[PDB]
């Protein structure tokens, strides 16, 4: 961007936004996992480790999608293998180009 | 005809619309039977590939 | 108002019907059946 | 009570002012809504 | 086995159909099966209410009877009652408090 | 802006937005008319 | 903290009401009570308890430690407001007001809760505050205050799915519907038993399993028992850890009527000793008897009365006096013969029995609008 | 007097001499996208209470695009053929009427016909004929179009997830568009039509030959 925009009297504060670590991949699975109909016993930590830091949008990209597995097999409770089945598909799109 | 644009002048707007009217009118949702189209140009370079 | 001349001077109701029917009847079954085992 | 930027009821024969037409829109609420930003909160923040 | 339960009961509703009463000794002969498991199984029909009727222990006469009872009339007028009771409970909240 | 209750006004430079700013808005500074009208405000911009 | 706080109330029940059983409860309840800053909820429990004469210093060290937590709120509210965050005062006592709720009474726990209700613009704090008000609304059995925040609770789950805020919530409504004798609703709130979790209040998930089977065995019929609770793998394996309840459930399902009463005295006596079932275990087994009598008795028409002793449950005259008060109680639709020693059944068509409840409710609302129409307009 | 609703567009796709008789088997080599749009359109139409019960927010509208001759019209003919709900099929360059207001009324009455009629299915083609990018309030022929986009922009927002009114929109160039049309709450599902290379390609050879 502009150097006149990078005048030191111009900008008051610049704040960096890192990609999430394994802990910050866990809590977005937590918040995002709220509104789903779950099955008891999941171990979200493993699934948070299955993504090695894409961003905060691939969290929602997986965990929204995992209900399509349970719905396409006509479930009413989301099970944990839909999540690893979803990480295999979303991370394939990480592996595409 | 035209190819397309990135929306330069005001004139091409409704002309591109008039074109897309024609395109959907070619083979959109119709058994185009017994009606044969014969077209001509001097340059086939200024044309929509979708056409 | 309310002069009221004086010639003299849930939590309750489901408990009151089961109080009505469940009133005076043996009170302490752990042993009544276990003593009907051998007598009956 | 007459506000700038306010609709009115109007009679048609002499254009006599009839009645104040409530209110229409803010020029920021209108376009703002047209945008439809996804409103958020602290309770959906993941570790920041 | 589970298909044999539904086939057993498919025959069991089949032969029991045309009458009102019979003895267990004829239906045991007509399905060509015993009487104890058939008696218990008919009891399970009238326990699970899939078939309804009654049974006998003296000789085993199964009294079969059916009519669909009137149900829509009374209960659907009965839940309106407990709506309106709550409505009168709301009438405390605009009547008893107010005047 | 939601929590401190500031008027969260982003801009996109679109033309549907344009009719509410003005007839042409030869500047962008016509936005400040509505901005100081919602004076505790925050302007937001994309890349 | 309100997460272990129900066992406290159950052990208050364990202290007072079993009268002979009043020693280990005043041991372990004191063991929890004169620690973790508990001051308020046990003065009258000390009145029901023994003297415990020197509790003065015991209360003074804990109102002192309570004074430390209050004075550090008094150390917090002013640095919280000088540089204001998200109203960091109510952000401090939005979490330590529950310490004011367990430790303080409902007033400092209530206000501060309705206080901090207006702080968080999202329900992620609000609805959990509401869960706390529900849980104290159970502790003080505030049967009207639960009616408010149940609806105020439910008003927030529609936005979002919040199935950790709904499936958790249905556990609360099931505990209220089993608190009152509303058992067709209690099992209905207990319908899932999967999204229900290994909770804090039924820390045994299997205790929750026992409760939903005890309410369901009255609440639903066979067409539901012979598909629902018999084919659930989620229900079969957890009571596969249970010998008694597995036998107790299957003794009705496998027509095992004689061993059924054997386990019925044990389960019913456990329900006698249990908190919150202690209001209604009589109501339980008086239905269990007439249910087991009606189930067998709607199979036979000409079954004698001296059949049911050796096969159903022993005591011929016991069957006599038990049936006579049930036909005479107006249920158990049959007719017993005596001096030819045979019991006959009948069938009531659903035209009289269905009529009965109609005239009951009509008389009730007649009383209602009668009473109101007298009350208003002087 | 109050009126039953009316719209003078394609009435309702008269369903007798209206099926474009295109089977699903006529489309070879679209295994992902045909199943995927089946998930998006008629699966929440019928199996609505799975989306409701789990609560996974079934999509409001759907966009599809890509190079031309990629079955864009064809898949609409197949879904339009094998559908069960009422189907509305518009030629999206028709809102530019000579008279003013005929366009915006022509917007709202169609949606009222989808409202009144059924849990219905909208289809729009040539979205570039409306949704351009730049505008100019000096012609009126541009301003009318501006008011066209405002109406549909509002009326997509005027839903409540209760109606199963699913909007299918097919275009060719995604570039010549406003992403304010692509806001979530309005558009959440986007389907490119890439060209098959060999794999699905030989399937088209099997089907055509
Ligand atoms: N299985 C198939 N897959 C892809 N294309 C096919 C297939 N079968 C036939 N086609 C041809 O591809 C064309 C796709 O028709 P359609 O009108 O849907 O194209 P389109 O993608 O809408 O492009 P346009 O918008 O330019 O018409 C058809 O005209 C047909 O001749
Ligand atoms: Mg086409």
């Amino acid at each position: 961007l502009d150097s006149a925009l990078l005048r030191p009297g111009r900008i008051d504060r610049k704040i960096e936004f890192p990609p999430p670590n394994e802990e910050a991949r866990l809590d977005i699975l937590k918040i995002h996992s709220r509104k789903m109909n779950l099955t008891r016993g999941i171990n979200l930590r493993k699934i948070a480790e299955l993504m090695p830091g894409a961003s905060g949008a691939e969290v929602k990209g997986v965990c929204t999608e995992a209900g399509m597995y349970a719905l396409r097999e006509r479930r009413v409770h989301v099970t944990q293998e839909d999540f690893e089945m979803a990480v295999a598909k979303v991370m394939q799109k990480d592996s595409e180009k | 005809g035209g190819r397309r644009f990135s929306e330069g002048t005001s004139a091409d707007r409704e002309i591109q619309r008039t074109l897309m009217e024609l395109l959907n009118q070619m083979d959109g949702f119709d058994t185009l039977h017994r009606v044969k189209m014969i077209m001509a140009t001097n340059r086939p370079d200024t044309l929509d590939p979708a056409l | 108002m309310s002069e009221k001349k004086q010639p003299v001077d849930e939590d309750n109701w489901d408990d009151d019907n089961v109080e009505d029917d469940f009133s005076n009847q043996l009170r302490a079954e752990l042993e009544k059946h276990g003593y009907k085992m051998e007598t009956s | 009570d007459v506000t700038p930027n306010c609709r009115v009821a109007l009679r048609n024969d002499s254009y006599t002012l009839h009645k104040i037409l409530p209110n229409k829109v803010d020029p920021l609420v209108s376009l703002m809504m047209v945008e439809k930003v996804p409103d958020s909160t602290y309770e959906m923040i993941g570790g920041l | 086995a589970k298909l044999y339960d539904n086939l057993l009961e498919q025959n069991l509703i089949r032969v029991i159909e045309p009458f009102s009463r019979v003895q267990i000794e004829h239906i045991s002969s007509l399905i060509k099966l015993s009487k104890a498991d058939v008696e218990r199984k008919l009891s399970q029909m009238i326990l699970d209410k899939k078939f309804h009727g009654i049974l006998d222990q003296g000789e085993g006469v199964l009294i079969i009877f059916d009519e669909p009872p009137v149900d829509k009339t009374y209960e659907a007028a009965l839940e309106t009652i407990q709506n309106m009771s709550k409505v009168v409970d709301s009438l405390y909240n605009k009547a008893k408090k107010l005047t | 802006a939601h929590h401190t209750d500031c008027t969260f006004i982003r801009v996109s430079g679109s033309e549907l937005v344009q009719k509410f700013i003005g007839e042409g808005a030869r500047m962008v500074r016509e936005l400040f008319v509505m901005a100081r009208e919602h004076a505790p405000s925050i302007i937001f911009m994309d890349e | 903290p309100k997460n272990p706080d129900l066992r406290i109330a159950q052990l208050r029940f364990l202290l007072s009401l079993p009268e002979h059983r009043g020693d280990a409860a005043v041991r372990d309840e004191l063991m929890a009570a004169v620690r973790d800053n508990n001051m308020a909820p046990y003065y009258e429990a000390l009145c029901k308890s023994l003297d415990w004469q020197i509790d003065v210093d015991l209360l003074n060290k804990m109102k002192k430690a309570n004074e430390d937590e209050l004075k550090r709120l008094d150390e917090e509210l002013e640095d919280a407001e000088k540089n204001l965050g998200e109203s960091e005062i109510r952000d401090a006592m939005m979490a330590k007001a529950e310490y004011l709720c367990r430790i303080g009474d409902k007033e400092g726990a209530l206000t501060a809760f309705r206080k901090t209700y207006d702080k968080t613009v999202a329900l992620g704090h609000r609805l959990d505050i509401v869960f706390y008000l529900l849980r104290i609304g159970l502790f003080y059995m505030d049967n009207d205050l639960i009616t408010r925040n149940t609806e105020k609770a439910k008003s927030l789950i529609e936005e979002g799915g919040d199935w950790d805020r709904r499936n958790r919530l249905k556990v609360y409504q099931g505990l209220y519907c089993v608190a009152i004798r509303d058992f067709k609703q209690a099992a209905e709130l207990f319908l899932d038993t999967v999204s229900t979790f290994t909770s804090y209040e039924l820390m045994d998930y299997k205790t929750f399993v026992t409760y939903t089977v005890y309410v369901s065995m009255i609440a639903l019929e066979r067409p539901d028992l012979r598909e629902k609770v018999i084919k659930g793998a989620e229900i079969l394996e957890v009571l596969h850890s249970l010998p008694a309840v597995r036998q107790y459930l299957f003794s009705l399902y496998e027509c095992r009527y004689s061993v059924f009463f054997q386990s019925l005295a044990v389960v019913e006596q456990e329900m006698k000793k249990d908190w919150l079932f202690a209001p209604h275990y009589r109501y339980y087994v008086r239905e269990m008897r007439i249910h087991a009598y009606s189930q067998l008795l709607e199979s036979y028409r000409s079954l004698t009365l001296g059949y049911m002793a050796e096969a159903f449950g022993v005591g011929v005259e016991f069957i006599d006096q038990e049936l006579s008060r049930f036909i005479a109680a107006g249920r158990l639709h049959c007719k017993i013969d005596k001096v030819n020693e045979i019991v006959e059944t009948n069938r009531p068509d659903s035209k009289n029995w269905q009529y009965q409840e109609t005239i009951k409710k009509g008389d009730l609302l007649l009383n209602r609008v009668q009473k109101l129409s007298r009350v208003i307009n002087m | 007097d109050v009126l039953p609703p009316e719209a003078d567009s394609s009435i309702m796709m008269l369903t007798s001499d209206q099926k474009p008789d295109v089977m699903y088997a006529d489309i070879g080599g679209m295994d992902i996208q045909k199943q995927e749009v089946r998930e998006a359109v008629e699966l929440p139409l019928t199996h609505f209470e799975l989306y409701k019960q789990i609560g996974i927010d079934p999509p409001r509208g759907v966009l599809m695009y890509g190079p031309p001759g990629c079955g864009k019209t064809m898949l609409a003919k197949a879904v339009a053929h094998h559908t069960t709900a009422a189907f509305i099929r518009v030629v999206g360059s028709e809102f530019v009427q000579k008279y003013l207001g005929e366009g915006p009324r022509m917007v709202r009455d169609v949606f009222r016909l989808a409202k009144e009629n059924a849990p219905a299915i909208i289809f729009i083609d040539e979205i570039d004929a409306i949704a351009t990018k730049r505008f100019d309030a000096q012609t009126g022929a541009d301003r009318e179009v501006q008011r066209i986009l405002l109406e549909l922009l509002n009326q997509m927002d005027g839903f409540d997830q209760n109606v199963n009114v699913k909007v299918i929109m097919a275009t060719n160039r995604a570039d010549t568009l406003d992403p304010a049309l692509l806001r979530p709450g309005r558009l959440d599902r986007k389907i490119e039509f890439p060209l098959p290379d060999r794999r699905q390609k030989r399937l088209i050879f099997s089907t055509i030959t």
